[PDB]
C-alpha cells in the first residue's frame, strides 16, 4: 500500500538491502566501468517513475536540479523542481548522497570503538551526538555516573550547541543575504574551539565522552576560558541582532516563508524549534530530563 | 574650428582605444595558455518597460526646456504625468505589475 | 553639403528592404522585423526631411512615429506570444481559415 | 500658436473623452464593475454629444497649428460620437458572456472615438497620422478581444500586420511630401508650386504613398483584401465600430486633406482616385454575388460603399455641392451600418464562448424576431440605393455629383454596381423571409433593440423627407 | 560628416540587408541592433541629436530588448522553418525582388527630381524639439500618451497566461 | 608642428590618460573592494602578493591570461565573445561623458546623460546575450530575471535624472556642474539623488540587487572589470550630477572630484557588506510602484519651483 516504494539511500540500481546480517559492510573494490555506467545515468537523467505528475501539461512547466552539489554547509542532496513561472508545484528531493553506513558501522565496532562515528552523525553537534550514544551504553552497562560526569557532560553539549546554532544563524544570515555576520559568528566560533581545544584536544569531533564518564578531567585553566567567552558572547549576540536580525529586508525575506502549525509538526515528526514555534513546549530537557539538567 | 575638432577626435581615439583593448584582452585571453518556456511576466514587464520609456523620452524633451515653455508648457506635462499615474494605477491595481499573483 | 536626394533614398532602400523581408518570411517575427525596418526607415526619411529645411517637425515625427513602432511592437509581439500559445507554430499560412 | 480658454471650449469633446478615458481606467483600478464602467464611458460620449452645442456656440477656428474646429468637424465628430455609442450598447450583451475582463472594451472604444474626434479636427499630417493610428490601435485590441476564438485571433493578426505596413506606407508618404514642401499643414501641400508646375515628382508619389495607406485604412480596391476576414473574425459590436466610425473619421480627414491642399486638383490625382473608385464599386460589389455569410458581404458592401463615395470625392474641386453629398451620405450610410450591424450583434449576443460557433444563420429570421428582420431588411434595402430610405438619397447625391462634374465613367459604374448591390441585397432580405428548419431579456439588449429600431426609422423618415438633414449637413460647412 | 554619413548608411543597408535574409532570430536581431546604430550615426551626421539619442535609448534600447525579450522567451532555436529554407530558394524570393526594385526604382526617379539645397547639417538640439514639442504640439503629445495607453492596455489584455 | 595640431595631440592624449585611468581604476577597485571587505569583516584581505597585496591584480591578470580558453560546444561562439565586449565598453563610453576636471573632458556633448542613457541599454543588452548564447537553462532563466530587474530600474534612471537636467536647463554635463556653482544638486534633488542611486545600483547588478556560470577565462575578467568600471562611471556621474563634480572650496578640483568618487566607491562596498537581498518580487514592486511616481512627483515639483522662482 506504500504510494512509492523504492530506494532512498542507495542508487535504485543497486543489488541487496546492506543492513541485512548477510550483507557484506566493507568497501568491494572500485571499477572505473561503474563510475562510467553511472556518469552515463547522470548524463542520460523521465517525470514519471519519481511519482511526478502532469509532465509539462500547461507548457509552462519547468523543470531544474537544484542539487547535488551545493555552495552551503548542510551537505550534499538533490530537489528535482516543477515550477509554473517561479510558483514550486511539485518536488522530489533524492537524498542518500551522503550515506556513510553508520549502523552497518555500529554492528561492526566495539561499544567504545564507535563513539567517534558517533561523532560524525551530526558533524555540527559533536558532544551532543556522543550523549545519547554513551548514555543508552551506559543503560546497558548499568551504570550510574557520578553528578561532576553530569555537570561535564552537560557543559560540552551546552558549549556545542552554541557553535552549532551560531552556524545556522550565520548560515541563514548569509543565505538572506549579509554577508559579515558569518565572520564574526566563526570568530565565536573560534574561541568555542579554543576552550573545546584546551578541554578534549580536538575542534569538531572530539569524541571525548565515555562509557561511564568522559575520557580525561578538566585542564587547570578552563574556567579562564569559559569566563572569557561568557564575557564575550552576549555582546556579540545583540550586534547580530541589531545588525542583520532587526533588518526589516530580512524580516521581509523571512517572516511568512514556509509555515506550520502544530497539527503540520505533529503529523511529520517534526522537533525542536520548529516544533516549539508552534506553541508546543515539548523539550526533551525538561520532559524526561537526562543527565542531570534538573539542576539547572 | 580647433577645439572642436580636438574633443571630436579624442572622442574617436577614445572610441578606437577603447575597442582595441578589449579586443586586444580577448586575443590574448585566446591565444595564450594550454589546452586539454517562460511566463507571460517577462514580456509584460518589458513592455511596461517600453512603453513608460517612449513616454519618459515625451518627459526628457519637456525637461530640458521648461523655462522656455512656461507655466502652460508645465500645465500641458502635469496632464501627461497624471495620465502617466493613472496608468501606473491601472497596472497595479489589476496586478498587472505583481509578479506573484 | 549632404544632398537631401541622398538620405531619401537611403531612407526609400531601407523601406523597401523591410517590405521585401515582411513579404518573403512565412516567420511572423520576422515579419514583425520587416514592420519595424519600414517604419524605421519612414521616420529616418522624416528626419532626412525636416534637417534639409531645418526645422524640430521632422523629429517631432520621428518622435511620433517612435511612440506607433514601440506600441505597435508591444501588440504585435502579445499577438505572436498567443499564437504560439495557442498553436505552437509561428506559420501565419496555417492562419488561414477565413477565405473567399 | 498657443492655447487659449476659447481655444479650449472648442476642444470641448476630445477633452471630455480623454477625461472620460481617465475616469474609467481609474474606475477599474478602483473595483472591475461591467455595469459602472459602461455607465461611465456612454455618459462621458453622451457629454462629448452634448458638449457639441458649446463647441457651435464658440464658432469655427484654428485650435493648434494641428486642429481645426468648424462645422464639419462637428459634423463628424458627431457621427464617430453616435457610431461610439451605438458601439458601447450592442457591446454590452455581448460582453455580458465574456468570460474575461469585459472592462478594457469600453476604454478601447472611447480611446478610437478620441482618434476619431482628432480625425475629424485635424489640420495637419502630424494629426492625420495620429489620429490614424490611435482609432487603428484601440481597434487592433478590439478586433482580437476574444482572442481564444481562433478566428478573432486570425483577424486581430491580419488587421495588426497589414495596418503597419498601410501606416508605414502613410508615414513614408507624409515624409516625402514634407521633403518635397517644408510645411506639413493641409493648406500648404503643394503651396510652393505654381505656373502649372503642381504634378511634382516627389509630391505625387508622397500622395501616392499616402493614398495607399488611406486606401487600405478605406478599404479601396486594390487594398481591400482585409475586409471581410477582419469584418468575419472580429466581435459584431466591433464590426459595426470598425465599419461606421473609423470609415466615416478617415473620409472626412482624406475630404479636408484633398479640400484643403492646392495639390488635390491635380488630374493625375484625380485619374488614380478615379480609377481606384471605379475598380472598388466592381470588385466591391462582384464579390459579394456568392457570399453566405453576412459579415463577409458587408465587407464587400462596406467596399462598394466607399467606392461611392470616392465617387463623391473625385468631384469635390469641379463641383459644388460635394462636400453636402459626402455628409448626407455618411449619415444615411452610418445609420444603414448601424441598423445592420446591429442586429448582427443583438443576434450574435451573449457570446457564447471561444468554442462554439458564432455562424448567423439569417435565414428564417422574421419567425422568431419579427422586429428584428423588419430593422435588418430596412437595412439591406437602405444600403441598395432604393427609395423610402436614406440610403438612395445619398445615391442620388454621388449621382448628381457625378453628372455635374462630367465623370461618365464613375457614375456608370455606380449604376452597374447598384444593380449587383439589389441582388445581393435583396437575395439576404427574402431568405429572412423565408422558412427556417428550426428556431438576454435585460434591458441593455432592449437597449440595443430601440437603437436598431432607431436607426430603422431613422432610415424610412429621412428616406421620404430628406430635408432636415439636407438643411442640417449644409449648415456643418468648413472654412473655405 | 559626409563621410560618417555615407558610411553608416552602408552598414545600415548591409545590416538590413542580413537581417531580412538570415534564419537564425537571434542574429537577425544583432544586425537590425546594428542598423539601427547605424541609423542613429546617420541622425547625428545630419544634426538631428535628439533623434539618434532616441533611437538607441528606445529604438535600439527597448523596442529590440521586447523582441530579444520575446525571441527568449519562445526558445526560437530555428524549428520546422530552419528545416525549410523556403525563402532562399528563387520561386519564393525573386517575385518580391522585383516587386521591391520597381517600387524602389519609381521612388528614386521620383526623389531625383526634387529641389535640393543640400542638408548643411547644423545640430538642431533637444531644447528647441522640447520647445515645440509643447508649443505648437501640444495635443500631439497629449494624444500621443493616449496611444501609448492604448497600447499598453491592448498589449496587457492579449498577452497575459491565465 | 603648428599649434593647431598641438592642440589637438594635447587633447587626444588627453583622452588616452582619462581612459587608461578609469580601466586601471576599475580593475584596482575590484582589488579595493577585496581588501575594503577584508576591512569591514574584521580582517586584512589580499596582503601577501606584492607590499599590502598591490600585485594581487596582476597575479588574477595573468591566471586570466593563462587559462584554457572555453567556449561551449552547442553554444553561439560570436554572441558568446561578444557579451563580455558589449558589458565592457557600454560603460566605458558611458564615462566618456564625464568632466573630471575643467578642461579635462573626452567629449563635450550637448547630449551626455542621454549617451549615459543609450549605453545603459546597451548594458542590458550585453546582459541578455549573455544568458543566451550559454545554451544553458540555468543561465538563461537567471539572465531573464536580471534583464527584467535592469528593466524595471531603467525605466525610472532617466525620470530620476530629469530633475538635474530641469534645473541646469541642459543635458551637457559641464552645464549640469556648472549650475550647482553655489549649492549642491543632492539639496534640491534629494529625491532625484535617492532614486538615481537605487538605479544605478540596480542596473550595474550590485548588491543587493544580484548568467556567469558558463564564462571563464578572460571572458569572465572582461565581465568583472567591465562591471567594476560601471561602479566608477555610475559613482563620478553622480558626483557631477548632485555633488558638484570638480567644484570645492579648498582642494584642487581633481582632488575633490576623486574624494568624492572614492567616498560614492566605499559606500558601494558598504551596501554591499551592509544590506540583506530583498526577494524579486519586493524588488520589483519597488522599482515600479515606489520610484517612478516619485520621480515623476519629483520632476513635477522641480518645474513649479523653476517656474516660480523665474520673475
Ligand atoms: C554610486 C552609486 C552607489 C551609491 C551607494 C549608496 C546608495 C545605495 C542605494 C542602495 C539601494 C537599495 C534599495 C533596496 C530596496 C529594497 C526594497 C524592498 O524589496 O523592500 C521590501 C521590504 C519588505 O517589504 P514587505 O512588503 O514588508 O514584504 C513582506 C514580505 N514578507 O521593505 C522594506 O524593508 C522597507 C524599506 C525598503 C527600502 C527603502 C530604501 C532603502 C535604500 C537603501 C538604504 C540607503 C541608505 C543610505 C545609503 C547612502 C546613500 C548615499
Ligand atoms: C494620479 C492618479 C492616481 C491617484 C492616486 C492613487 C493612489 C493609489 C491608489 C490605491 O488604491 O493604491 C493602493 C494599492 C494597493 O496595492 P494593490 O496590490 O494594487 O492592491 C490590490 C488589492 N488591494 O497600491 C498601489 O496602487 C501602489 C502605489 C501605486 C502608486 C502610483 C502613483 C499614484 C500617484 C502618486
Ligand atoms: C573604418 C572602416 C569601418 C570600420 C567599422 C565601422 C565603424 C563605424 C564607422 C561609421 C561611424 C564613424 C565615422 C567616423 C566619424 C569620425 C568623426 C567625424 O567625422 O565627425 C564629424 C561630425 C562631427 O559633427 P560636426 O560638428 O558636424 O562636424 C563638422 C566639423 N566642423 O560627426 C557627426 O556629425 C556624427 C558622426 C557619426 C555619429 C557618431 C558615430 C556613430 C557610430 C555608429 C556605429 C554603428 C555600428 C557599426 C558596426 C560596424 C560593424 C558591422
Ligand atoms: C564591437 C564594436 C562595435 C562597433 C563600435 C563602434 C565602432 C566605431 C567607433 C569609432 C567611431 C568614430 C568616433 C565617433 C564620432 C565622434 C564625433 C561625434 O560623434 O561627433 C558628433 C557629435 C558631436 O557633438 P558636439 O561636438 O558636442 O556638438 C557641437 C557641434 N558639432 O557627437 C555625437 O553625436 C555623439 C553621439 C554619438 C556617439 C556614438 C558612440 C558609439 C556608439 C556605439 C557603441 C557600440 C557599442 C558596442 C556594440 C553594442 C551592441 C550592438
Ligand atoms: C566635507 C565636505 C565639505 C563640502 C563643502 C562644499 O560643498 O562646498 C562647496 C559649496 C560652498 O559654497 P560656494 O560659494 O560654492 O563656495 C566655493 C568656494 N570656491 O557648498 C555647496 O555647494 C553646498 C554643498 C552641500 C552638500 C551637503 C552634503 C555633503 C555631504 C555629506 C555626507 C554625504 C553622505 C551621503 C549622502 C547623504 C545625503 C546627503
Ligand atoms: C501621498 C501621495 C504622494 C505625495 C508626494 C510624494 C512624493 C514627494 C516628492 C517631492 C519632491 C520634491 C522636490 C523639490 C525640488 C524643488 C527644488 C528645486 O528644484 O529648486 C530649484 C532651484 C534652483 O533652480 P534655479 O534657481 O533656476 O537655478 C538653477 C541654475 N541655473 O533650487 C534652489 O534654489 C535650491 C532649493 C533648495 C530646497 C531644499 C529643500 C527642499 C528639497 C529637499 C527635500 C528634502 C527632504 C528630506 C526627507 C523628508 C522626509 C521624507
Ligand atoms: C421600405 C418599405 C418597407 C419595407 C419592408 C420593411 C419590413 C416590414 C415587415 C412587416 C411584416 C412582414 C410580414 C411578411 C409575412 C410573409 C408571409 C408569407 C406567407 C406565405
Ligand atoms: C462595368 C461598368 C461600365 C461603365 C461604362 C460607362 C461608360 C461611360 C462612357 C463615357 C464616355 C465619355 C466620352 C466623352
Ligand atoms: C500559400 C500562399 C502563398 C502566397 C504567396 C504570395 C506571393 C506573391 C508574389 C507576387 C509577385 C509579383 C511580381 C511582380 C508582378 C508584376 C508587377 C506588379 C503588377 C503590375
Ligand atoms: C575615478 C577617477 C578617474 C579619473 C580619470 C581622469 C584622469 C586624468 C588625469 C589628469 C591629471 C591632471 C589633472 C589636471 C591638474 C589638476 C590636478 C593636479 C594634481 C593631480
Amino acid at each position: 500500500g506504500h504510494p512509492n516504494l523504492r530506494r532512498i539511500m542507495m542508487p535504485q540500481t543497486w543489488k541487496g538491502h546492506p543492513l541485512r546480517k548477510d550483507y557484506p559492510a566493507r568497501a568491494t573494490e572500485f571499477s572505473p566501468f561503474e563510475l562510467t555506467k553511472a556518469k552515463q545515468d547522470l548524463e542520460m537523467e523521465k517525470p514519471e517513475e519519481w511519482g511526478m505528475k502532469r509532465g509539462t501539461e500547461n507548457e509552462d512547466f519547468m523543470f531544474l536540479n537544484l542539487g547535488p552539489n551545493h555552495p552551503s554547509a548542510h551537505g550534499a542532496f538533490r530537489i528535482v523542481l516543477q515550477l509554473d513561472g517561479e510558483e514550486i508545484v511539485d518536488c522530489v528531493p533524492d537524498i542518500g548522497y551522503h550515506h556513510r553506513g553508520a549502523e552497518k558501522m555500529g554492528e561492526r565496532q566495539s561499544w567504545h570503538s564507535y563513539i567517534p562515528y558517533t561523532d560524525r552523525i551530526e558533524y555540527l553537534g559533536g558532544c551532543v551526538n556522543e550523549m545519547p550514544y554513551v548514555l543508552a551504553v551506559e543503560k546497558l552497562a548499568g551504570i550510574t555516573v557520578p553528578d561532576r560526569v553530569n555537570v561535564i557532560r552537560v557543559m560540552l553539549s551546552e558549549l556545542f550547541r552554541i557553535n552549532s546554532h551560531l552556524l545556522y544563524i550565520s548560515t541563514f544570515i548569509q543565505d538572506v543575504g549579509a554577508m559579515t555576520p558569518v565572520f564574526f559568528a566563526f570568530t565565536d566560533r573560534q574561541k568555542i574551539y579554543d576552550l573545546v581545544e584546551a578541554i578534549t584536544g580536538f575542534r569538531m569531533h572530539p569524541a571525548w565522552f565515555r562509557i561511564g564518564g568522559v575520557a580525561h578531567d578538566l585542564p587547570r585553566g578552563w574556567d579562564r576560558l569559559l569566563r572569557e567567552f561568557l564575557d564575550w558572547m552576549p555582546k556579540r549576540l545583540a550586534s547580530y541582532e541589531k545588525a542583520a536580525l532587526q533588518n526589516t529586508i530580512l524580516k521581509g525575506r523571512s517572516q511568512g516563508v514556509a509555515a506550520y502549525g502544530a497539527k503540520e509538526a505533529l503529523e511529520w515528526g517534526t522537533t525542536g524549534a520548529g516544533l516549539r514555534a508552534t506553541g508546543i513546549d515539548f523539550d526533551v530537557r525538561k520532559a524526561r530530563p537526562y543527565s542531570g539538567y534538573e539542576n539547572f | 574650428s580647433t577645439e572642436v575638432i580636438a574633443h571630436h577626435w579624442a572622442f574617436a581615439i577614445f572610441l578606437i582605444v577603447a575597442i582595441g583593448l578589449c579586443c586586444l584582452m580577448l586575443v590574448g585571453g585566446w591565444f595564450l595558455g594550454g589546452r586539454a518556456r517562460l511566463s507571460a511576466k517577462f514580456y509584460l514587464v518589458a513592455m511596461f518597460f517600453v512603453i513608460f520609456d517612449v513616454e519618459a523620452l515625451y518627459l526628457f524633451a519637456w525637461s530640458t526646456s521648461i523655462r522656455e515653455s512656461g507655466w502652460v508648457g508645465f500645465v500641458e506635462a502635469a496632464i501627461f504625468i497624471f495620465v502617466l499615474l493613472a496608468g501606473l494605477v491601472y497596472l497595479v491595481r489589476i496586478g498587472a505589475l505583481d509578479w506573484t499573483p | 553639403m549632404i544632398p537631401l536626394q541622398h538620405g531619401l533614398i537611403l531612407a526609400a532602400i531601407l523601406f523597401v528592404l523591410g517590405l521585401t523581408g515582411l513579404v518573403i518570411r512565412r516567420n511572423l517575427l520576422f515579419m514583425l522585423i520587416g514592420l519595424e525596418i519600414m517604419i524605421n526607415a519612414s521616420a529616418l526619411a522624416f528626419v532626412v526631411a525636416g534637417s534639409y529645411w531645418g526645422q524640430t517637425d521632422g523629429q517631432v515625427m520621428y518622435i511620433l512615429a517612435i511612440s506607433l513602432a514601440a506600441a505597435e511592437a508591444s501588440i504585435g509581439l502579445a499577438l505572436l506570444l498567443q499564437l504560439h500559445r495557442r498553436r505552437q507554430n509561428l506559420n501565419i499560412d496555417s492562419v488561414s481559415e477565413m477565405r473567399g | 500658436m498657443t492655447i487659449t480658454p476659447q481655444n479650449l471650449i472648442a476642444l470641448l469633446p476630445l477633452l471630455i473623452v480623454g477625461l472620460t478615458v481617465v475616469v474609467v481606467m481609474l474606475s477599474i483600478a478602483w473595483r472591475r464593475n461591467h455595469f459602472l464602467n459602461a455607465t461611465l464611458s456612454v455618459i462621458g460620449l453622451n457629454a462629448a454629444l452634448v458638449s457639441l452645442w458649446f463647441v457651435g456656440q464658440a464658432g469655427a477656428m484654428d485650435v493648434t497649428p494641428l486642429m481645426r474646429v468648424d462645422g464639419f468637424a462637428m459634423l463628424y465628430t458627431g457621427l464617430v460620437l453616435l457610431a461610439s455609442l451605438a458601439t458601447c450598447t450592442f457591446a454590452y450583451p455581448w460582453l455580458e458572456g465574456y468570460n474575461d475582463n469585459k472592462d478594457e472594451f469600453y476604454l478601447l472604444v472611447l480611446i478610437a472615438a478620441l482618434g476619431g474626434i482628432l480625425l475629424a479636427n485635424a489640420n495637419h499630417l502630424a494629426s492625420l497620422f495620429l489620429g490614424i493610428e490611435l482609432i487603428s490601435l484601440p481597434l487592433f485590441g478590439l478586433v482580437g478581444y476574444a482572442f481564444r476564438q481562433k478566428r478573432s485571433l486570425e483577424a486581430s493578426i491580419k488587421y495588426t500586420i497589414l495596418s503597419a505596413a498601410a501606416s508605414s506606407f502613410l508615414l513614408f508618404g507624409m515624409a516625402l511630401v514634407y521633403a518635397q514642401s517644408g510645411d506639413l499643414s493641409f493648406v500648404a501641400l503643394g503651396k510652393n508650386l505654381g505656373d502649372g508646375m503642381l504634378n511634382e515628382p516627389l509630391l505625387l508619389a508622397g500622395f501616392g504613398l499616402m493614398i495607399v495607406g488611406l486606401g487600405f485604412k478605406l478599404s479601396l480596391v486594390p487594398f481591400h483584401l482585409w475586409t471581410p476576414d477582419v469584418y468575419q473574425g472580429a466581435p459584431a459590436p466591433v464590426s459595426t465600430f470598425l465599419a461606421t466610425a473609423s470609415k466615416i473619421a478617415i473620409f472626412g480627414v482624406v475630404m479636408r486633406l484633398f479640400l484643403y491642399a492646392p495639390v488635390g486638383d491635380s488630374e493625375a490625382i484625380r485619374v488614380v482616385l478615379a480609377i481606384i473608385a471605379f475598380a472598388s464599386i466592381i470588385f466591391g460589389n462582384l464579390m459579394a454575388l456568392s457570399q453566405t455569410n453576412i459579415k463577409r458581404l458587408l465587407g464587400y458592401s462596406s467596399i462598394s460603399h466607399l467606392g461611392y463615395l470616392l465617387v463623391a470625392l473625385i468631384a469635390l474641386q469641379t463641383g459644388e455641392m460635394s462636400m453636402e453629398a459626402v455628409g448626407v451620405y455618411l449619415a444615411g450610410y452610418l445609420f444603414s451600418s448601424l441598423g445592420a450591424f446591429g442586429v448582427v450583434s443583438l443576434m450574435s449576443s451573449p457570446y457564447r464562448g471561444p468554442d462554439a460557433d458564432s455562424l448567423f444563420s439569417y435565414r428564417g429570421l422574421f419567425w422568431h424576431r419579427p422586429i428584428l428582420a423588419a430593422v435588418m431588411t430596412v437595412m439591406m434595402l437602405s444600403l441598395a440605393g432604393i427609395p423610402m430610405t436614406l440610403g438612395f438619397i445619398g445615391k442620388f447625391y454621388v449621382l448628381a455629383v457625378g453628372v455635374q462634374a462630367h465623370l461618365w465613367w464613375l457614375v456608370g459604374a455606380v449604376v452597374v454596381g447598384s444593380a449587383i448591390g439589389l441582388y445581393y441585397y435583396l437575395r439576404v432580405a427574402v431568405s429572412l423571409y423565408l422558412h427556417a428548419p428550426e428556431q438576454p431579456s435585460n434591458w441593455q439588449y432592449s437597449a440595443g433593440g430601440i437603437v436598431v429600431l432607431i436607426s430603422a426609422l431613422l432610415v424610412l423618415v429621412l428616406g421620404v423627407w430628406p430635408q432636415p438633414l439636407i438643411s442640417i449637413v449644409r449648415l456643418a460647412m468648413p472654412l473655405m | 560628416m559626409e563621410f560618417a554619413f555615407y558610411i553608416c548608411g552602408l552598414i545600415a543597408i548591409l545590416a538590413t540587408l542580413r537581417v531580412i535574409t538570415h534564419t537564425n532570430p537571434v542574429h537577425a536581431l544583432l544586425y537590425l541592433i546594428i542598423s539601427l546604430l547605424a541609423i542613429s550615426g546617420v541622425f547625428f551626421s545630419l544634426g538631428a541629436y535628439f533623434a539618434g539619442a532616441l533611437e538607441i535609448i528606445v529604438y535600439a534600447g527597448a523596442i529590440m530588448v521586447l523582441f530579444v525579450f520575446v525571441v527568449m522567451m519562445l526558445n526560437l532555436g530555428g524549428s520546422e522553418i530552419e528545416q525549410e529554407r523556403q525563402w532562399l530558394k528563387p520561386q519564393v524570393w525573386i517575385g518580391p525582388a522585383i516587386l521591391s526594385a520597381i517600387m524602389l526604382v519609381v521612388i528614386v526617379y521620383a526623389i531625383l527630381g526634387v529641389n535640393d539645397q543640400g542638408i548643411d547639417g547644423t545640430p538642431i538640439s533637444a531644447k528647441a524639439v522640447g520647445i515645440t514639442l509643447f508649443g505648437p504640439y501640444v495635443l500631439a503629445v497629449e494624444l500621443a500618451s493616449m496611444l501609448l495607453l492604448a497600447g499598453l492596455v491592448v498589449a496587457f489584455h492579449v498577452g497575459r497566461e491565465e | 608642428i603648428s599649434p593647431e595640431l598641438i592642440e589637438i595631440l594635447l587633447t587626444i592624449l588627453k583622452a588616452v590618460v582619462i581612459l587608461l585611468v578609469v580601466v586601471t581604476c576599475g580593475a584596482f577597485m575590484s582589488f579595493g573592494e577585496r581588501r575594503l571587505l577584508g576591512l569591514f569583516q574584521n580582517r586584512y584581505g589580499p596582503n601577501r602578493v606584492g607590499w599590502g597585496g598591490s600585485l594581487q591584480l596582476v597575479a588574477d591578470m595573468i591566471k586570466m591570461f593563462f587559462k584554457e580558453d572555453w567556449i561551449p560546444k552547442f553554444s553561439d561562439r560570436v554572441i558568446f565573445t561578444l557579451a563580455p565586449m558589449i558589458a565592457f565598453t557600454s560603460l566605458l563610453l558611458a564615462f566618456a561623458i564625464v568632466p573630471v576636471s575643467p578642461g579635462w573632458v573626452v567629449a563635450d556633448l550637448n547630449i551626455g546623460i542621454l549617451f549615459f542613457l543609450m549605453m545603459a541599454g546597451l548594458a542590458v543588452y550585453a546582459v541578455l546575450f549573455a544568458g543566451w548564447s550559454s545554451n544553458n537553462k540555468y543561465s538563461l532563466l537567471g539572465a531573464m530575471r536580471a534583464s527584467a530587474q535592469t528593466l524595471s530600474y531603467e525605466v525610472f534612471l532617466g525620470l530620476s535624472l530629469m530633475g538635474v537636467v530641469a534645473q541646469a536647463g541642459s543635458f551637457n554635463m559641464t552645464d549640469i556642474v556648472n549650475s550647482q556653482a553655489h549649492v549642491w544638486n543632492v539639496i534640491p534633488q534629494f529625491f532625484g539623488f535617492i532614486t538615481f542611486a537605487i538605479a544605478g545600483v540596480a542596473v550595474c547588478h550590485r548588491h543587493p540587487f544580484d548568467y556567469h556560470i558558463e564564462y571563464s577565462g578572460m571572458k569572465f575578467g572582461l565581465f568583472f572589470v567591465g562591471e567594476y568600471i560601471g561602479i566608477v562611471t555610475i559613482s563620478a556621474l553622480m558626483v557631477t550630477l548632485f555633488f558638484g563634480g570638480w567644484q570645492g572650496p579648498l582642494l584642487p578640483p581633481f582632488i575633490w572630484f576623486a574624494l568624492k568618487t572614492a567616498f560614492f566607491m566605499m559606500m558601494f562596498i558598504l551596501i554591499r557588506a551592509s544590506l540583506p537581498r530583498p526577494r524579486y518580487d519586493q524588488v520589483m514592486s519597488f522599482g515600479w510602484k515606489i520610484c517612478l511616481p516619485l520621480t515623476l512627483i519629483n520632476l513635477l515639483v522641480t518645474a513649479a519651483v523653476i517656474l516660480w522662482q523665474a520673475q
